[PDB]
RNA sequence: UAACUUGGGAGUCAGAACAUGGGUGAUAAGGUCCGUGUUCGAAAGGGAAACAGCCCAGACCACCAGCUAAGGUCCCAAAAUAUAUGUUAAGUGGAAAAGGAUGUGGCGUACAGAGUGACACUGCGCCGAAAAUGUACCGGGGCUAAACAUAUUACCGAAGCUGUGGAUUGUCCUUUG
């Protein structure tokens, strides 16, 4: 449940969502990582599944890492009401991530139970990925 | 008495501020023609409108 | 004003008899359709008739391309709730020739008073007998 | 179900006045500001709301004043 | 025998002893026209091409000199309030080919 | 064997630098000690092979103009999302 | 080629769609509120099958004259069943996703006795794909090129431009032309 402990405005706008990601495009951390090849918004709740399920199949192997965090709120108003009437209320917190930014970082083991740790990961995810070692 | 210029496209549909360029250089109407030396603010007009002109 | 007009007491139409064993059905149609209206004629007139007689011998042996002998179906309503029926293009070649190769051509004609008057000089037959001999029909081979 | 925000102030007209080589009068506004982002240079004043107006007939200049900083002068044209 | 002759913008056939009705020329009642631009010069005999056979004139003769018929002209646009009416006479002048 | 070079003479137009890259060729600046900073051209793959030779501080003996100066790779540039080299820089000490 | 000043007379204060930079809503609405340009409003003519806001283009009048724009050239229906080299077999073209497949091209890195495997970045297709009067999302016939990509050479096509003859208003202001 990654959420920031404070912030000073809990109603903000949103992100442009166009054009392509500002940094993060290299692995620093691991030996592999999962590279996203679409925009989409990614919240909380969907990087707790994606990276339970590779947790499980490493079997405690070696590290994993979290390059993403949701530093932005959105709300959402109530049901059946009309327009107008001032803002919402905070729902949950998401992140931006634009075609060429890593995801999930691991090292400790081979390059086949890497392989296949981000696959059963990358389905929980509404972006597209793929499979990136450090680049020589 | 360098270049001839003559309009090929309307200004109809075109931001004001092209049809008042088109209208320093003398051009009426479509097809119209006009002759003038080559000068330095000569061409910064005709690369203004380069896509509506047919300089020769 | 000095543009020529065509009338009844000046047009001469013949008749001719065009094979359609191994030809395409779309392409053979739309060659017809110009000479059933008189497009090849340099006195051409659009207010009156001036085509010739077309006869259409060896229908069954058309063609297809594809598998457009069961895509290709055919529809038409009874006027009736729920009263549609359906027919594939390959059936129909085999039980009906003609009106295969006479609805294919009715359809690249004007739908007016004269457009029905031009599809009435047209006959097709699944066979390479003819009963319009008397008529002295003329070999045509298509361009 | 309602808003706490809604308020807002009347907007002040603040920048520049004269364009740099402008030839303008004694007392000719050239700059609105509050505090001073420019300071004024040779036949200049600051009014007392930081205001800066000119004391002659001249062109106008802008220039830097050290590092990080600017001013505004008049010039007599001769 | 015939040619094509560019007399108002147009071109015509004409043959010897036919009626023409051309655009308004100079010519005056009772004078003699030459058309100096043949285009074609037709017919069994020797023909010739273009773009303009140079000489092989043609020769009229001015008969009258009227105005065609009234031609009213009128323009409405619905729920707008606005129509206007217009007529119109289109001169001629009506010659005699001589010989060719 | 020394690799081959080509020289970019001029400025080339973004659609000029966009051809190139599609063809398989890479460009590349020289401005290292004992040099003038002259617009290059080498094969992506040429390049790619012969540093793994010499590593990442190896000496290239890249050739200019007819006279081959011994150089290195200083720094370059990388597309991770279509994996293609876009920039090469070499420094001659 | 305008601008400014003084005076006489007005109308207008319900706006709309498209492109683009934002708030709001749910990165819903032919939604709503602002910035900027165009069109409609008050604009006929040609194209988009029909279709105020989209594309081309601004109708003084007459003609059975010519050249072009958008868009087009098998038939309905005016103009190439044009030429050169390649791709697709699905009616794709002529409606959609996550995912799933030695479908088929292009450019790069002993296997049951001389041919087999493994990758990266990319063309065009397939499955995923169920609504109520009747074919029913090519406008119709129909088409395997009459589809797609990269080019060359012709032609058709507006009330646009030109040619010819006439109206009214001007500016020309030295042989009423």
């Amino acid at each position: 449940m990654l959420l920031p402990k404070r912030v000073k405005y809990r109603r903000q706008h949103r992100p442009k969502t166009t054009g392509r990601s500002k940094g993060g495009n290299y692995v620093t951390f691991g030996e592999f990582g999962l590279q996203a090849t679409t925009t989409s918004w990614i919240t909380s709740r969907q990087i707790e599944s994606a990276r339970i399920a590779m947790t499980r199949y490493m079997k405690r192997g070696g590290k994993v890492w979290i390059k993403i965090f949701p530093h932005t709120p959105y709300t959402k108003k109530p049901l059946e009401v009309r327009m107008g009437a001032g803002k919402g209320a905070v729902e949950g917190w998401i992140a931006v991530v634009k075609p060429g930014r890593i995801l999930f970082e691991v090292a400790g083991v081979s390059e086949e139970v890497a392989r296949e740790a981000l696959r059963l990961a990358s389905h929980k995810l509404p972006v597209k990925t793929k499979f990136v070692k450090r680049e020589e | 008495a360098k270049l001839q210029i003559t309009l090929t496209r309307s200004v109809i549909g075109r931001p004001e501020t092209q049809r008042k360029t088109v209208e320093a250089l003398g051009l009426k109407k479509t097809n119209s023609s006009v002759v003038v030396e080559d000068n330095p603010a000569i061409r910064g007009q005709i690369n203004k409108v380069k896509h509506l002109v047919t300089v020769e | 004003r000095q543009t020529f007009m065509a009338n009844e007491s000046n047009i001469e139409r013949k008749w001719y008899v065009i094979d359609a064993e191994g030809q395409t059905l779309g392409r053979l149609s739309s060659e017809v359709a110009s000479i059933l209206r008189g497009k090849n004629k340099v006195t051409y007139t659009p207010h009156v008739d001036t085509g010739d007689y077309v006869i259409v011998i060896n229908a069954s042996k058309i063609e297809f391309t594809g598998n457009k002998e069961t895509d290709k179906v055919y529809y038409r309503h009874s006027n009736h709730p729920g009263g549609i029926k359906s027919i594939t293009a390959g059936e129909l070649r085999r039980t009906n020739p003609e009106r295969l190769i006479e609805n294919s051509i009715k359809g690249m004609l004007p739908s007016t008073r004269l457009g029905e008057k031009q599809g009435k000089k047209l006959f097709v037959y699944g066979g390479a007998e003819h009963p319009h001999a008397a008529q002295q029909p003329e070999n045509y081979e298509l361009r | 179900s309602s808003t706490k925000n809604g308020r807002d102030s009347e907007s002040k007209r603040l920048g520049a006045k004269r364009a740099d080589g402008q030839f303008v009068t004694g007392g000719s506004i050239l700059y609105r500001q509050r505090g001073t982002k420019i300071y004024p240079g040779e036949n200049v004043g600051r009014g007392g709301d930081d205001t800066l107006f000119a004391k002659i007939d001249g062109v106008v200049k802008f220039e830097r004043k050290g590092r990080d900083k600017k001013q505004v002068s008049v010039y007599a044209v001769a | 025998m015939f040619a094509i002759i560019e007399t108002g913008g147009k071109q015509i056939k004409v043959e010897e002893g036919q009626e023409i009705f051309v655009e308004k020329l100079d010519v005056n009642e009772g004078d003699t026209f030459t058309f100096d631009k043949v285009l074609f010069v037709g017919g069994d005999s020797v023909k010739v091409g273009a773009p303009t056979v140079e000489g092989a004139t043609v020769t009229a003769t001015v008969n009258k000199q009227g105005r065609g018929k009234k031609i009213t002209v009128f323009t409405y646009k619905r729920r707008k309030n606005s129509k206007r009416k217009k007529g119109h006479r289109q001169p001629y002048t009506k010659l005699t080919i001589d010989k060719i | 064997a020394s690799l081959k070079s080509i020289i970019r003479q001029g400025k080339q137009t973004r659609s000029d630098l966009k051809q190139l890259r599609k063809s398989g060729k890479v460009p590349a600046v020289v401005y290292g000690y004992g040099t003038k900073n002259v617009s290059v051209k080498v094969d992506e793959v040429e390049f790619i092979k012969v540093i793994r030779e010499v590593g990442r501080n190896g000496v290239i003996e890249l050739g200019v103009g007819s006279k081959t100066i011994k150089v290195m790779v200083a720094d370059y540039q990388f597309d991770p999302l279509k994996n293609q080299i876009t920039h090469i820089d070499f420094l001659a000490i």
